[PDB]
RNA sequence: AGGAUAGUGGCCUACCAUGGUUUCAACGGGUAACGGGGAAUAAGGGUUCGAUUCCGGAGAGGGAGCCUGAGAAACGGCUACC
RNA sequence: GCGGUAAUUCCAGCUCCAAUAGCGUAUAUUAAAGUUGUUGCAGUUAAAAAGCUCGUAGUUGAACUUUGGGCCCGGUUGGCCGGUCGGAUUUCCAACGGGGCCUUUCCUUCUGGCUAACCUUGAGCUUGGCGAACCAGGACUUUUACUUUGAAAAAAUUAGAGUGUUCAAAGCAGGCGUAUUGCUCGAAUAUAUUAGCAUGGAAUAAUAGAAUAGGACGUUUGGUUCUAUUUUGUUGGUUUCUAGGACCAUCGUAAUGAUUAAUAGGGACGGUCGGGGGCAUCAGUAUUCAAUUGUCAGAGGUGAAAUUCUUGGAUUUAUUGAAGACUAACUACUGCGAAAGCAUUUGCCAAGGACGUUUUCAUUAAUCAAGAACGAAAGUUAGGGGAUCGAAGAUGAUCAGAUACCGUCGUAGUCUUAACCAUAAACUAUGCCGACUAGGGAUCGGGUGGUGUUUUUUUAAUGACCCACUCGGCACCUUACGAGAAAUCAAAGUCUUUGGGUUCUGGGGGGAGUAUGGUCGCAAGGCUGAAACUUAAAGGAAUUG
């Protein structure tokens, strides 16, 4: 290329990058406001959680553990935080 | 890098830059506090404890939302256990593994990996101790080790 | 593993100098790496360059022009007396007119005809011409 | 990075490593064994008196047909038995037996010469009369 | 602690303790090794040499002992053995 | 290399050349020699990366803590002017280096004197501020390395200033007058490592500090203990206050006190991944043998044969059974493992990498003499097992011979258990760690995204595929900017523009991995490892024949 401006790459090419290789490293992952159907009470949720997460009200299930993202519960709503 | 083998693996976590965070945020410094209290008190590591509060709680890190380490605050709260946790564990993959090897003779495989965890343990045995956490005098022997565990 | 990162900035810039590019990406940033360019700079051999703080150790983001042909580094950081100072210059510069021998003094970081006005001298860091 | 350290603590290293690189090398070797004293007919010496036992027609080596005209010495000090060549036309007949000759290397360090094998000396003198002093016929030999 | 010494000191003795050196090369062996100042050759760095005009040390065929004296373990001074 | 009857090389003559009162020869040493390599070698194939990993003497080791801005003072260079007759001043634009002060900046002070520079101001040179600028003594006082300056480092020698040995090597002399009486310049200076001494600096690199606060300040407030002069009138014994250390206690003052979280490392967690390992187990045909079975004369092997088996039925067919080994095809420029190595199923046991992670510790790290684990095959010991193939051996041929290749038999071995051995073209003939430098596509594993395709229950979630991206691997294609002696290489590059860190090995060829001595080993042998002597070429890669 031999000419490029390093320090205002595209956020195209910034979110094409790996999270350490970027010009300053930070995460890909975020937090969830999830709603379980009857009790309200909202629960936050780690999108990358690594536990079975479960509501303070009731045990229902709210996300199962994967090898990166959990998988919601079919009957949940979450929110992007 | 992976000093006992030829990985060059690139798995961590990236944190943010934002040191005061995250502005849509719930329990005080104090309630974060005695639920690490909480959950220590039966019987959790500050890894486990980190996980918890992350994904079951929103808490990116406790270092930002308190302004002390987890590891800190138990130590502080009197729950400190008595040899940390990373050697710990070591100790618990050795204990495990000679087992196994005294169940199994001929597993040379095994042999070969417990003397790398061995040889993991002192190294990190001589930096506590050069650091002040363990005592001199503190040497790692698999007869008493199979109960140091606890 | 990773030693000194100051030969990593020279060696990135010397590629980056050779491959013809006008910029290059130095990591991770640290102070004398950060007195090294300003001297590359009061002399004119690289241009502006931009610290990125990264809130680990840092970036460098260096403009290139092409007056740079090698900036090098002498490790170890022999000691240098004020006639071995002489004996280097005349071993690792192309000329008696141009080129820096670059020393870290007791009186910061700088070339060698600065330390020799200011008469001291002190540690070998690297050249640049 | 070279090998070598180039730490700057890293000095001791260096210095036995040339100590064992050099017992690598052949003059090194030669010149700390003590080669010359303990071996090597002379004493390290330039030159050697001897006695002259027998004359020998050596025959040369190959690409060569010629004899060579040599003698056998008994040095004086050592008592060590040499082969020596003597080096001119018709100079053999200067060296008739029981000499006391004077013998020098030849110019290769221990080794043997040209086509002449095993020979690593020649001839200077026969009682004090410099060979190329007798070839020339500057000086007679002495009767006896 | 004492003795001895011009004086310190296992220098020697009595009693007691168990120490001291060592891969940062101890100890042992070899040196065609007195040590330096210095010499040769050296772009720079270096390699080799240094019995020898100066300084220090040691010796008087080998060992040892001693008189005299301020000073010698003296040798162009004694004593003994080889 | 010359010399084998036309010698530019021998013996001579002539001529010529080189150094020249000197020239040659021998030995040793220095340079040449970057053929010792710190500067500054090489290690795929030329000599040389230990079989692989771990690891103790060592070497090396991420980033971070006062920066920036101002105000002054006076030095060195310059610069008109030359206000002097090719010498210099001072008011001057600038540069170069020092010191001081202010910006949150105690940049150690306790007792005192000069009180210093002094609000000190007497009318335009006077009666009276703040301890170092002059000293005393003290409370103390983080430790080094590094560098500057200085002292010190005998003289001779070395470099070098001046100068008549007539020049020069040398020496330290000498030179100048009216030479009647005398005068006078000199005999410098520099170098002299490392160690030690003092001194300024304080970057670079280490080191320490306040974290179950026995922490700092301090006008405070009790107290405990120690030392004590001047005086009380004296020598002494008691004291009271008083002055000075030190320590403990509580009140007070403090923004009271813990660096990041390295595309370094360890550890945890998550769902996976794998012909990774160990134990047990399952299956598959095939091979050999045996039994029964049918038919019948050749079958086996070879280039061709013969040895061999065959009317006592060989080979061949069918049906069973036993044994032990092996794990075909699928099987690939695919996978796991430190390497050696690992391929049937299932279960158990423990382990590991990669990925993900707004989890945790916090420099714990890299390489590594000594030291240790593992280490194909062969081989050794002892048991078991023993189908196959098969070092030895026997045989049939071929052959001039053939105790070789080919054929038929066949012990040891090949398998296994418990120990030994520790070697290999154990090879990528390429040490490990780390950074950078060119394009292209595919593939293994993980992950992200996509109204994507398909299957499910048109539908969902999955799973399998497609597209894009990414981390980490096994590799591959093209080019050479570069490297290289070239063959070739994305490392064998970033190397005379020579230094990222670190371990090992080599120094012409042979003799020689021999002899000897140690050490390990049951042994076989392994590890360590010369010398004599010999030699001008051995060798690498390419080129045309
Ligand atoms: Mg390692
Ligand atoms: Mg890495
Ligand atoms: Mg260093
Ligand atoms: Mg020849
Ligand atoms: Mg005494
Ligand atoms: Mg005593
Ligand atoms: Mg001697
Ligand atoms: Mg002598
Ligand atoms: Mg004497
Ligand atoms: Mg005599
Ligand atoms: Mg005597
Ligand atoms: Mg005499
Ligand atoms: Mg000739
Ligand atoms: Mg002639
Ligand atoms: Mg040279
Ligand atoms: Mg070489
Ligand atoms: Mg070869
Ligand atoms: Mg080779
Ligand atoms: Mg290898
Ligand atoms: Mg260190
Ligand atoms: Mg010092
Ligand atoms: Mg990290
Ligand atoms: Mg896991
Ligand atoms: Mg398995
Ligand atoms: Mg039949
Ligand atoms: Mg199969
Ligand atoms: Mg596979
Ligand atoms: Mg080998
Ligand atoms: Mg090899
Ligand atoms: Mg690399
Ligand atoms: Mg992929
Ligand atoms: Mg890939
Ligand atoms: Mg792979
Ligand atoms: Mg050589
Ligand atoms: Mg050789």
């Amino acid at each position: 290329v031999l000419v490029q401006d390093l320090l205002h790459p595209t956020a195209a090419s910034e979110a094409r990058k790996h999270k350490l290789k970027t010009l300053v490293q930070g995460p890909r992952s975020y937090f969830l406001d999830v709603k379980c159907p009857g009790c309200l009470n909202i629960t936050t949720v780690f999108s990358h959680a690594q536990t079975a997460v479960t509501c303070e009200s009731c045990s229902t299930i709210l996300c199962t553990p994967t090898g990166g993202k959990a998988k919601l519960s079919e009957g949940t709503s979450f929110r992007r935080k | 890098g992976r000093m006992h083998s030829a990985g060059k693996g690139i798995s961590s976590s990236a944190i943010p830059y934002s040191r005061n965070a995250p502005a849509w945020f719930k329990l005080s410094s104090e309630s974060v506090i005695e639920q690490i209290v909480k959950y220590a008190r039966k019987g959790l590591t500050p890894s486990q404890i980190g996980v918890l509060l992350r994904d079951a709680h929103g808490v990116t890190q406790a270092r930002v939302i308190t302004g002390n380490k987890i590891m800190r605050i138990l130590k502080s709260n009197g729950l400190a256990p008595e040899i940390p946790e990373d050697l710990y564990y070591l100790i618990k993959k050795a204990v495990s593994v000679r087992k196994h090897l005294e169940r199994n003779r001929k597993d040379k495989d095994a042999k070969f990996r417990l003397i790398l965890i061995e040889s993991r343990i002192h190294r990190l045995a001589r930096y506590y101790r050069t650091v002040a956490v363990l005592p001199p005098n503190w040497k790692y022997e698999s007869a008493t080790a199979s109960a140091l565990v606890n | 593993t990773r030693s000194s990162v100051l030969a990593d900035a020279l060696n990135a810039i010397n590629n980056a100098e050779k491959t013809g590019k006008r910029q290059v990406l130095i990591r991770p940033s640290s102070k004398v790496i950060i007195k090294f360019l300003q001297v590359m700079q009061k002399h004119g051999y690289i241009g502006e360059f931009e610290y990125i703080d990264d809130h680990r150790s840092g970036k460098i983001v260096v403009q290139l022009n092409g007056r740079l042909n090698k900036c090098g580094v002498i490790s170890p950081r022999f000691n240098v007396k004020i006639g071995d100072i002489e004996k280097w210059t005349a071993n690792l510069l192309p000329a008696r007119q141009f080129g820096y021998v670059i020393l870290t003094t007791s009186a910061g970081i700088m070339d060698h005809e600065e330390a020799r006005r200011k008469h001291v001298s002190g540690k070998i860091l690297g050249f640049v011409y | 990075g070279k090998g070598k350290p180039r730490g700057l603590n890293s000095a001791r290293k260096l210095r036995v490593h040339r100590r064992n690189n050099r017992w690598a090398e052949n003059n090194y070797k030669k010149r700390l064994l003590g080669t010359a004293f303990k071996s090597s007919p002379f004493g390290g010496s330039s030159h050697a008196k001897g006695i002259v036992l027998e004359k020998l027609g050596i025959e040369s080596k190959q690409p060569n047909s010629a004899i060579r005209k040599c003698v056998r010495v008994q040095l004086i000090k050592n008592g060590k038995k040499v082969t020596a060549f003597v080096p001119n036309d018709g100079c053999l007949n200067f060296v008739d037996e029981n000499d006391e000759v004077l013998l020098a290397g030849f110019g290769r360090k221990g080794k043997a010469k040209g086509d002449i094998p095993g020979v690593r000396f020649k001839v200077v003198k026969v009682s004090g009369v410099s060979l190329l002093a007798l070839w020339k016929e500057k000086k007679e030999k002495p009767r006896s």
